[PDB]
């Protein structure tokens, strides 16, 4: 069953969506529909029928929406490294929390996959590849370093 | 060592003035007879000022670009490669910058509750890029050869002088391959250097 | 002859070359010698500041940017040749030559040749290091031009006691490559480095701003009490860092556009500095955020039209990007340039689409868009708009058409 919030959040996407497919110049899409936003509920039930909820979260939603759209490091290690410590940094700037180094941006992503370590060992090297990422996003200025230095958001 | 060098300068050019001034730095720079026994027998002193030779050409201007400038590049040639003639202009320029960014920003997941640049910043990229000669007019003649040419060339207005900024034909002078054998592939931008 | 050398920073290797193909003995230098290197490179800088270091070697100071053509180039070098051996070596009795005489390159020899015979008393030979900045900036240049100095001081006589030793610096790449073949000696100017451009920006435009009245206003606004100079000289230094890594991808690693990038913030920057601003310039990023967040090197109902000027240049861009197969079924290539079209179809397609015959207050419009210029014509001096030769387009992109067309309710978004 679709939760209250996932009906504010999948208008949200199916806007984004038909933002997307919109033509330059014609106001007609060509591959974002109406059966798409029904296809979104139903590859959401999906998502969900296959693990034990009934209550259809907001994640599910942005997980039918990626599938979609889309339409050294592994990439997708890489990826999800760079959307957790992002969004971590965005939240506690919108919130004004205390600012936190590069360490400790290591320690707080390890502390979120404590369960996806086998052992020990796998410790040390997801650590050393943590910095890796890191170092990737200033190589490119993704996260602007302030002098220990403190990470924001670039424009 | 010298020998060696000797040697490629012979095979390369036989122009022995060349292989005279080449040397004339060592013989100057020398303090000692100790530190020129040292650099002669050496000879590593010819290597940093054949590289300086070589600085300024194009693969030593495309190391120096930035990341915006250098992803700008890549797209301007691939638009110059899907074009016939290849030519290419500012608006399909950002176009295909804008296609990939959102390409990348798409490959990223989005999560439960990258910068497109505007288009007037990018102006200044693009003012970079043409002074730097990696692209150019899709006629440009370039230096004149005599001053006749230059007086004929001085009282006439080209037609690519008075066009806006955004429609001005371009041609490009590093192709894509090169590119791709020339950027680092640690480049996040250098997945796209294939079509 | 042994010749003293300045430490200029990331240049080491050019100020070795310099120390070379340089001396007092005219018999251990070269006839030409260039330098080269796009513009932000330190030529300029780099070979005034190996001058200043060696006052004994006869430096000759001219630019080509100043010099419109080679006559003034030539005239210069003369006049001022002719000044400077004055200026060092007066006692001995000349006669002047007007340095308007010079018209051609020969003439400009035949009076370097007698005024160095005019020296001939010297005891000993000496160096004239003629010295031109940004050759190809040149202006009125071509291609043959440069042979003529390449190529001069062989018709000078070699018993004279002064030589002249010609020293160029370029720009571009495609001038050098033409003239390889002659092995002159070459000395090069990469582009800098963005650590080396933080640097450079760091040690030169720091104190400067340092103590400049906006701040003089500010720290007894704030009532600072224990300021010092470190304090001034930290504060000042991170705003150098912030700008270049907020608008290094956007400038480059250009000195002049980050320095009037800092020109135009610092004021704004400064003034967000209280008391609490200073010691935690994390603060100070935090507050001015919105400096950092756009480029503000923009010079500044973006038009006020009239209707039937807002209607005509909606006409007029569908002539330009509509092809003219489609008038006769639709009434009845934006990234490529406008194609040209005719007076006759606008006003067709304005009759077609304005919600008014023939007036003179449209063509008073249409040739008031002329004289603004959103509307192009194929022709530059001598305007003969009544002559049929004439041809229209469009000067105007499409994010004002969409605008226009919003503030008279039209629909050009669906003709495509
Ligand atoms: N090593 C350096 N240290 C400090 N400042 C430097 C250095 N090299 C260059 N600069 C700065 O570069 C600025 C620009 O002068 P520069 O000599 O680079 O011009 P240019 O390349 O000859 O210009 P153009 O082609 O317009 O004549 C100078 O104001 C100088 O402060």
């Amino acid at each position: 069953i679709l939760t209250k919030e996932a009906r504010s959040y999948l208008v949200e996407k199916y806007k984004e969506l038909r933002k997307d497919d919109a033509q330059g110049f014609s106001r007609s899409s060509y591959r974002i529909t109406v059966r798409q936003l029904e296809s979104m509920i139903r590859l959401s039930e999906a998502i969900a029928r296959a693990n034990c909820v009934d209550e259809i979260t907001p994640s599910f939603i942005a997980e039918a929406y990626d599938l979609l759209r889309q339409s050294t490091v592994t990439y997708d290690k890489y990826v999800s490294m760079m959307n957790m410590i992002v969004r971590k940094i965005a939240e506690v700037d919108r919130e004004g929390a205390e600012e936190l180094t590069a360490v400790d941006i290591v320690d707080w992503y390890l502390l979120q996959k404590e369960n996806d370590l086998g052992s020990l060992a796998e410790y040390w090297e997801e650590r050393r590849l943590a910095f890796k990422v890191i170092k990737r996003l200033v190589k490119d200025r993704i996260l602007m370093e302030i002098h220990k230095t403190v990470y924001v958001i670039h424009p | 060592n010298l020998n060696r060098h000797i040697r490629m300068n012979f095979e390369t050019f036989r122009s022995l003035p060349t292989l005279k001034n080449s040397i004339i730095p060592l013989v100057a720079t020398s303090k000692n007879f100790g530190s020129l026994c040292t650099a002669i027998k050496s000879c590593s002193f010819l290597d940093i000022y054949n590289k300086n030779q070589l600085s300024n050409n194009l693969t030593g201007r495309l190391q120096s670009l930035s990341d915006l400038e250098l992803a700008i590049l890549i797209s301007a040639a691939r638009v110059a490669l899907r074009a016939k003639d290849g030519s290419f202009n500012f608006n399909l320029a950002y176009a295909e910058y804008e296609k990939m960014i959102k390409a990348i920003n798409s490959r990223i997941p989005t999560v439960a509750p990258i910068k497109l640049w505007l288009k007037k910043d990018v102006k200044n990229v693009w003012e970079n890029l043409v002074q730097l000669d990696f692209f150019t007019e899709k006629s440009a003649v370039g230096l004149r050869d005599n001053a006749t040419a230059a007086f004929y060339a001085s009282n006439y207005q080209f037609q690519g002088t008075m066009i806006p900024f955004d429609l001005r034909s371009y041609q490009m002078q590093i192709i894509l391959q090169e590119l791709r054998r020339i950027i680092p592939k640690s480049n996040m931008y250098y997945s796209w250097t294939q079509l | 002859m042994n010749v003293t050398t300045p430490e200029v920073a990331f240049r080491e290797y050019q100020t070795n070359c310099l120390a070379s193909y340089i001396s007092a003995d005219p018999d251990i230098t070269p006839s030409n010698l260039i330098l080269q290197g796009y513009s932000g490179t330190g030529k300029t800088y780099t070979l005034k500041k190996y001058f200043n270091a060696n006052p004994n070697l006869h430096a000759v100071w001219l630019e080509p940017v100043e010099l419109v053509s080679w006559k003034p180039l030539l005239q210069a070098i003369a006049r001022t040749v002719q000044y400077k051996l004055k200026t060092l070596y007066p006692n001995i009795p000349t006669t002047d030559y007007d340095p308007l005489q010079v018209e051609e390159p020969f003439l400009l020899v035949k009076t370097l040749h007698n005024i160095f015979v005019q020296y001939e008393s010297l005891q000993e030979k000496t160096c004239l290091f003629l010295i031109l900045d940004g050759f190809d900036s040149l202006q009125d240049l071509d291609a043959a031009l440069f042979n003529k100095y390449i190529k001069l001081n062989e018709l000078l006589p070699k018993d004279s006691k002064i030589n002249i030793k010609f020293i160029y610096t370029m720009l571009e790449t495609s001038f050098l490559q033409r003239y390889s073949t002659h092995c002159i000696p070459t000395v090069m100017f990469p582009r800098y480095n963005v650590d080396e451009v933080s640097t450079i920006l760091v040690m030169s435009r720091c104190g400067e701003l340092m103590e400049d009245s906006c701040l003089r206003k500010r720290i007894i606004e704030e009532q600072i009490t224990d300021c010092t100079d470190d304090q001034f000289q930290n504060v000042a230094a991170n705003f150098i860092h912030l700008i270049v890594q907020a608008f290094h991808s956007y400038t480059g690693n250009d000195i002049f556009a980050l320095n009037d990038l800092i020109d135009f913030k610092w004021p704004k920057y400064v003034s967000r500095i209280t008391k609490e601003n200073i010691f935690e310039p994390l603060a100070l990023y935090k507050s001015a955020i919105k400096l950092f967040l756009s480029t503000d090197d923009n010079l500044s109902q973006t038009y006020d039209l009239s209707i039937i000027s807002k209607y005509l240049l909606i006409a007029s861009y569908i002539c330009s990007y509509l092809e003219p197969r489609y008038d006769a079924s639709i009434f009845s290539p934006r990234y490529l340039q406008p194609s040209l079209f005719a007076i006759e179809r606008l006003l067709a397609i304005f009759q077609a689409i304005f919600p008014m015959k023939a007036n003179i207050e449209v063509f008073q419009n249409l040739s008031e868009l002329h004289t603004l210029k959103l509307i192009a014509t194929t022709m530059n001096k001598n305007i003969d708009y009544l002559s049929p030769k004439v041809r229209w387009k469009v000067n105007v992109p499409w994010e004002i058409i969409k605008e226009i067309s919003e503030s008279v309710h039209f629909n050009i978004s669906d003709y495509f």
